[PDB]
Formats: C-alpha cells, sequence, structure tokens
C-alpha cells in the first residue's frame, strides 16, 4: 500500500508548494509579560473581541 | 503656672509618613481597562 502511494518516488522530484525550503528560529512566546501585566492590573484581557 | 521639661526643639524632626492600605493598578484612573480590547474588532498584532 505504501509503494501503490509513490513511496519509491525521487524525493528531488517532490517539490514544496512554495519552490523553497525554510528553516525557521523566531523567539517565541514565554508568557512572563502576560502575567506581569496580570499582576498590575486583573482587569484587563489580552484576547481582544476579533 | 507649670513649668515643665520638653524635648529641646533642635533634637527632633517631624517626618511626614504616606500610609496606603494598597498598591494601586497599572490603570487607576481607567473604570474599564478591559475596553480597548472589546472595541478591537479589526484585530490586534
Amino acid at each position: 500500500s505504501m509503494l501503490r502511494n509513490w513511496s519509491w518516488v525521487n524525493v528531488h522530484n517532490v517539490h514544496s508548494v512554495t519552490g523553497t525550503s525554510e528553516n525557521v528560529v523566531l523567539a517565541g512566546y514565554v508568557g512572563l509579560s502576560r502575567t506581569h501585566d496580570y499582576i498590575m492590573d486583573t482587569r484587563s484581557t489580552p484576547a481582544t473581541s476579533q | 503656672i507649670k513649668t515643665a521639661p520638653v524635648v529641646p526643639p533642635t533634637e527632633q524632626r517631624d517626618m511626614v509618613q504616606e500610609e496606603r492600605v494598597g498598591t494601586p493598578v497599572k490603570n487607576a484612573g481607567n473604570a474599564n481597562p478591559a475596553a480597548d480590547s472589546d472595541n478591537a474588532t479589526e484585530g490586534v498584532v
């Protein structure tokens, strides 16, 4: 069933949808800024109505 | 007349003390600080 699904194809003829590869390392959410702002004022929200 | 020993004025100092029962929040003057979020109908980045 894997061979019938073309597990034998050349891994170079398999093109990503974008014609590019990628290796992204972007610094992310830790949650210290959200929890600090809660202790300062618990009456706000981080989630907007949209 | 009653002469009484007092504390000389130069050996004491009045110091103003401000007594508070709690630390005010960040948006202290705002009744609804959550109306900046509830009114973001396009989104926030």
